[PDB]
RNA sequence: GGCUAAUCCCCCAUGUGGACCCGCCCCUUGGGGUGUGUCCAAAGGGCUUUGCCCGCUUCCGGAUGGGCCCGCGUCCCAUCAGCUAGUUGGUGGGGUAAUGGCCCACCAAGGCGACGACGGGUAGCCGGUCUGAGAGGAUGGCCGGCCACAGGGGCACUGAGACACGGGCCCCACUCCUACGGGAGGCAGCAGUUAGGAAUCUUCCGCAAUGGGCGCAAGCCUGACGGAGCGACGCCGCUUGGAGGAAGAAGCCCUUCGGGGUGUAAACUCCUGAACCCGGGACGAAACCCCCGACGAGGGGACUGACGGUACCGGGGUAAUAGCGCCGGCCAACUCCGUGCCAGCAGCCGCGGUAAUACGGAGGGCGCGAGCGUUACCCGGAUUCACUGGGCGUAAAGGGCGUGUAGGCGGCCUGGGGCGUCCCAUGUGAAAGACCACGGCUCAACCGUGGGGGAGCGUGGGAUACGCUCAGGCUAGACG
């Protein structure tokens, strides 16, 4: 069974191309808290169909470039813009943290 | 607000207890009235009743003793000798069915939250089905 | 710690200094005295400990002891050093084997031979 | 090593009678008959009071010392008894009974564990049929120890077999005088054992 | 090529071997496909010698070619016995 | 001092020489129909790809030119005298080209 | 420069079939089918000789082996915080068995990072192994699996397969030959030499066994392997005697001078018989092969042992190596003399300066025993990095205070989903090791056979209490 993954597309700047990240919870090795980690994977968009927010399954692919192993599959949910400006903030915090 | 409402009536019970208090109000709620049902069920409490406070639904958890003692410290044995949370919000405990503990080598009791509802070790041992260890009582 | 704390940052295993860095990890070296001296001890005792700054093929020189009654150690004599301290002298970790390329046994001893070198007496 | 050398002196350093010799340890000769007191310049002077340490070490050494069996063999008997499914010390105790030189002893073929040693060794005991000249041999229940045919010729075993007419054997043997031989019925248990040794303090002594 | 052969697992001069299905480029003890049998030289048991018919069939049927002494000892089973 | 191994090293080098002349064909005459494709020539375009794909299966006959490669050397030439036949028209020959 | 053969190379033909362009159908990434067009096949040899055997060619499938790709897991330093130009993506190409930015043209400006990029350091990884009640810590030697490397660096050729340890080329360092022009070489294969080091083996035997390559076979090769040798390096088995033997020799040590101790210990008495000396003397070895049959099944026959005159069996047969540490407390074992903060001991506490159970010797004792000690290292105890399983008023430890980002955590009720969670079925979990049972070397170590396991992950189905999410509702928190 190929890999069917689900997240959400955060950056529609490439050409046929867009930035899925993808959550998991699981529980700690050792101290058993349910943590929660994310991954970002390069996923195919050969039509330009996927945007920004859209929440969308991804599926293991034969290799299309190096870093890009994966076809959006489909659309599970259309934009919402909440978990990607959580991503940005996430991303803009790092300007501050510097010297 | 309270992070843990069920740890919350845990310890009111305990505080309680302690004191040898007649009952106790907990701010009602059906996992709670679920627990409280086990706890009845098992003697380690009279029961539980609801109840209203000025405006709000609470339950009226009825405390058990001992017969009182005697020499110095004539104060009844406590019923609930111990009652601990285990899975606490930020460390959520888990377990299989082969990984449900067996409370005092058998003289106390697991309460357990299972997909078939909330159950006692020997209660979801026998059913089969595991869940996550909401607390020890013995 | 709470829980998340050890999610983040985690315990911190201890690791232990060596208190013989004797390099490669060896329970013995070879070396080659520099001086033989006469160190005093510290706070309760008072005596003539001998001991020789040994240079060893580690690229150390270190002081060492010299147990046993009488030595014969000169400043070219070749030594093998191993590890123990001696408590009443602060700075010497290492002690000199004795028996071993210029480092006669302990003569005339007689109940604990093997830890200073001397071999069976001949027939009772 | 088997320790070889004097063994009244063990008689008397464990406080109890010890039976090494076989006999002269029932004559008045046993040297704990008439010197009950350890062995050295040291043994006559008031004795100070033991530490748990010097109990559990004085048992251990006694029950070790009556087979005559080495440290090593002892321990990794303790260690398997230990492995096993069961009470740890009867478990032990059916082990070092089971060994062959023990049970030539315990057959009344020799009349010490350490003669019964030199007659297994020398191969003058034979297990169901076959030669066998291992003292650490372990016997199991049902086999048959007999004596050489060669060596039922010999002046020391006419004597011990000819002294074992009319005597007893252990209730887990049987013994056969005119054939010469006998059979390993079972196990012992603790009970059918009348040796002066509290097993649990052997046991103590190796949880250290 | 897939070949049935011995393995080596006994002690010194106790030599015990597996009939096993590997590929001859592979070590003689290395990591084979299937056991299918067993083999003792010096007869100490009763049962010195097992082979699983039916498998070797099959491995015979794939295309796996035995070794002489492997040829014999499965003749020896009946697997080319066709009476 | 060395033993005689050193044969298949000749061995080799012989079939060196036979392989680098097969494929030194083979590319020749590849660009060739090409040029003629470009061009417009049909009929002689295709007369060479005829020749081409010939050489291409006969290399391939030995070890020289084996497994497929020799049939993805085959696709390119047929697709590409076929696209440049396109730009201009009228295949005259009718040779390799299916109709 | 010249002659020549072939299972060497080439041309044409035959097209079972296959390859490719294009079209159609099914299927869904380049899978399968179909039509026209085009293109592609071959090698002979041996006999028991016109019939078989070893081969050859094209194609489909099996089997085995592998390539590539993906999820998750994999040490330390944040006194490394920003990294990146083939960089991220696209289009078209080149290349390979095959995807790919692998490589190259052109275009777009992206890609990665506190969920630790980049940098530095360290390190083959695993099955396992050591330890530990467990969780965990430590480790990856032998054996098995995968990787990487073959003096350092780079590169292609040949081939099903190599970027090739005992193949090739170039650069560098090194050694050797040298007519000074130029060449030869590569133990991290077995053994051995040398250097370093506290330290690690024979320049041994054999093709008999197993396995590998070539060959129809005979057979050839195999420092793979099977054995032997050396080293208490480890584990296991065994010996240096057994029984009798004085109110107790001598010597030696204590002593209240009565005696006490070494101690049944010895000498001795009787008995067995380690070593050795003879004789017998293997299993491992029945196939390939040959004959019959049918070169099959089946049957029969013959050859072949390095270890090795070894194991083992029988007879004969001598009382015949014991050592090392410790004895103040932890910790089992005490006296005498010598020494006088000297000489020395010591793991920690500590002992010695006149009467030391601690130094040194003696007698005696304790502990192990072909070993005993020491040093080094790992885990342990250590709940002393505390998930199980710790703490912060005065013992080490609450940040000087706030605002607040990310993150962590989240009151009550109903419903949808089923991500966490749970259940069932199934696949996977190589062998060895570990556990249990039986069995083979007289036991054991060692080894064989069988049994049982097991988290995790994949797949199918199911549960919905809790956590999650979505939709709605409530007012006890919060705010107004
Ligand atoms: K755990
Ligand atoms: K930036
Ligand atoms: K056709
Ligand atoms: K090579
Ligand atoms: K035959
Ligand atoms: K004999
Ligand atoms: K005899
Ligand atoms: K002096
Ligand atoms: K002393
Ligand atoms: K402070
Ligand atoms: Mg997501
Ligand atoms: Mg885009
Ligand atoms: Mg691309
Ligand atoms: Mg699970
Ligand atoms: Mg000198
Ligand atoms: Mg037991
Ligand atoms: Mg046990
Ligand atoms: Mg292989
Ligand atoms: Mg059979
Ligand atoms: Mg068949
Ligand atoms: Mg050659
Ligand atoms: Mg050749
Ligand atoms: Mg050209
Ligand atoms: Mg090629
Ligand atoms: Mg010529
Ligand atoms: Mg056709
Ligand atoms: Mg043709
Ligand atoms: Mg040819
Ligand atoms: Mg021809
Ligand atoms: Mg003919
Ligand atoms: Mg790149
Ligand atoms: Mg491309
Ligand atoms: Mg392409
Ligand atoms: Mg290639
Ligand atoms: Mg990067
Ligand atoms: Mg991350
Ligand atoms: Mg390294
Ligand atoms: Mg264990
Ligand atoms: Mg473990
Ligand atoms: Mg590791
Ligand atoms: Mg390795
Ligand atoms: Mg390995
Ligand atoms: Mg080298
Ligand atoms: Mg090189
Ligand atoms: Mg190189
Ligand atoms: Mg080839
Ligand atoms: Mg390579
Ligand atoms: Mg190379
Ligand atoms: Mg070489
Ligand atoms: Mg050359
Ligand atoms: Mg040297
Ligand atoms: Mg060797
Ligand atoms: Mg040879
Ligand atoms: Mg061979
Ligand atoms: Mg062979
Ligand atoms: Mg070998
Ligand atoms: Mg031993
Ligand atoms: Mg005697
Ligand atoms: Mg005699
Ligand atoms: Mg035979
Ligand atoms: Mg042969
Ligand atoms: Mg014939
Ligand atoms: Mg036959
Ligand atoms: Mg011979
Ligand atoms: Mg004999
Ligand atoms: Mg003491
Ligand atoms: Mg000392
Ligand atoms: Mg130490
Ligand atoms: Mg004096
Ligand atoms: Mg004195
Ligand atoms: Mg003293
Ligand atoms: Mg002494
Ligand atoms: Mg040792
Ligand atoms: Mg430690
Ligand atoms: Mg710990
Ligand atoms: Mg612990
Ligand atoms: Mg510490
Ligand atoms: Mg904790
Ligand atoms: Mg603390
Ligand atoms: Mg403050
Ligand atoms: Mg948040
Ligand atoms: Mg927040
Ligand atoms: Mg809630
Ligand atoms: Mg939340
Ligand atoms: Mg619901
Ligand atoms: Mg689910
Ligand atoms: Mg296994
Ligand atoms: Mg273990
Ligand atoms: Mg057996
Ligand atoms: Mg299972
Ligand atoms: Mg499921
Ligand atoms: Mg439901
Ligand atoms: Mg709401
Ligand atoms: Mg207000
Ligand atoms: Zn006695």
């Amino acid at each position: 069974p190929k890999k069917v993954l689900t997240g959400v597309v955060v950056s529609d700047k490439m050409q046929k191309t867009v930035t899925v990240l993808v959550e998991r919870q699981f529980p700690h090795p050792l101290y058993g808290k349910v943590i929660k980690r994310s991954k970002k994977y390069l996923a195919h968009d050969p039509e330009e169909k996927y945007k920004l927010g859209d929440v969308v399954e991804i599926i293991e692919s034969r290799p299309i470039s190096k870093r890009k192993r994966f076809r959006v599959l489909r659309l599970v949910e259309s934009g919402r813009m909440d978990l990607v400006e959580k991503y940005l903030i996430r991303r803009q915090n790092y300007e501050s943290l510097s010297k | 607000m309270l992070t843990d409402p069920i740890a919350d009536m845990l310890t009111r019970i305990r505080n309680a207890t302690r004191v040898y208090k007649e009952s106790t109000d907990v701010p009602a709620s059906r996992f709670k009235e679920e627990i409280l049902r086990i706890l009845a069920r098992e003697g380690f409490i009279k029961g539980y009743e609801r109840v209203d406070v000025d405006g709000k639904p609470y339950l009226r958890v009825y405390l058990k003793y001992g017969p009182r003692r005697q020499g110095p410290d004539p104060r009844p044995e406590q019923v609930i000798h111990h009652i601990r949370r285990i899975s606490k919000p930020g460390r959520r405990v888990y377990v299989g069915v082969k990984e449900i503990p067996r409370v005092r080598r058998g003289l106390g009791i697991a309460i357990l939250s299972t997909s078939k509802g909330v159950l006692t070790d020997r209660e979801a041992r026998k059913l089969g089905v595991g869940g996550e260890l909401i607390c020890e009582v013995w | 710690p709470t829980i998340n704390q050890l999610v983040r940052k985690g315990r911190e295993k201890v690791r232990k200094k060596s208190k013989v860095p004797a390099l490669k990890g060896a329970p013995f070296r070879r070396g080659v005295c520099t001086v033989v001296r006469t160190v005093t001890p510290k706070k309760p005792n008072s005596a003539l400990r001998k001991v020789a700054k040994v240079r060893l093929t580690s690229g150390y020189e270190v002081t060492a002891y010299i147990p046993g009654e009488g030595h014969n150690l000169q400043e070219h004599s070749v030594v093998l050093i191993r590890g123990g301290r001696v408590k009443d002298l602060p700075g010497v970790r290492y002690h000199i084997v004795r028996g071993v390329y210029d480092a006669a046994g302990v003569k005339d001893r007689k109940k604990s031979r093997s830890k200073y070198g001397t071999k069976k007496p001949k027939e009772a | 090593g088997r320790y070889i050398g004097p063994v009244c002196r063990l008689c008397r350093r464990e406080g109890v009678k010890l039976y090494l010799k076989g006999e002269r340890c029932y004559s008045p000769k046993c040297a704990m008959e008439r010197r009950p007191y350890p062995p050295g310049q040291h043994g006559q002077k008031r004795a100070r009071r033991p530490s748990d340490y010097a109990v559990r070490l004085r048992e251990k050494q006694k029950l070790r010392r009556i087979y005559g069996i080495s440290e090593r063999q002892f321990r990794n008997l303790f260690e398997e008894a230990s492995k096993k499914k069961g009470v740890t010390g009867s478990v032990f105790l059916g082990l070092l009974e089971s060994r062959l030189d023990n049970v030539v002893y315990r057959l009344g073929f020799a009349v010490s564990r350490r003669q019964a040693r030199q007659l297994v060794r020398h191969g003058h005991i034979t297990v169901n049929g076959r030669r066998v000249d291992l003292p650490s041999y372990r016997v199991r229940p049902g086999d048959e120890i007999a004596v050489a045919e060669k060596s039922r010729n010999l002046e020391l075993i006419r004597q011990n077999l000819e002294a074992m007419k009319g005597r007893k054997v252990g209730p887990w043997l049987s013994l056969d005088v005119e054939g010469m031989k006998g059979k390993f019925l079972r196990l012992p248990d603790r009970e059918d054992l009348a040796l002066p040794v509290n097993e649990q303090l052997v046991i103590e002594f190796y949880s250290r | 090529m897939v070949k049935i052969r011995l393995a080596r697992f006994g002690s010194k001069h106790n030599p015990h071997y597996r009939i096993v299905v590997t590929d001859a480029r592979r070590k003689r003890d290395g990591k084979y496909i299937e056991k299918i049998g067993y083999y003792d030289p010096r007869k100490t048991t009763p049962d010195w010698l097992k082979v699983d018919v039916e498998r070797a069939r099959y491995w015979l049927s794939v295309g796996a070619q035995p070794t002489d002494t492997a040829r014999r000892l499965l003749r020896q089973a009946g697997v080319f016995r066709q009476e | 001092r060395n033993l005689s191994a050193l044969k298949r090293h000749r061995q080799s080098l012989k079939r060196r020489l036979r392989n680098k002349a097969k494929k030194s064909a083979i590319k020749t005459l590849s660009k060739k129909a090409i040029q003629l494709a470009q061009e417009g020539k049909a009929e002689e375009a295709l007369k060479i790809m005829r020749k081409a794909e010939s050489l291409i299966d006969k290399a391939a006959k030995g070890s020289t030119l084996h497994k497929n490669a020799a049939a993805r050397r085959k696709s390119r030439l047929m697709r590409k005298v076929r696209q440049l036949l396109e730009a201009a028209g009228a295949p005259l020959i009718g040779g390799g080209l299916s109709a």
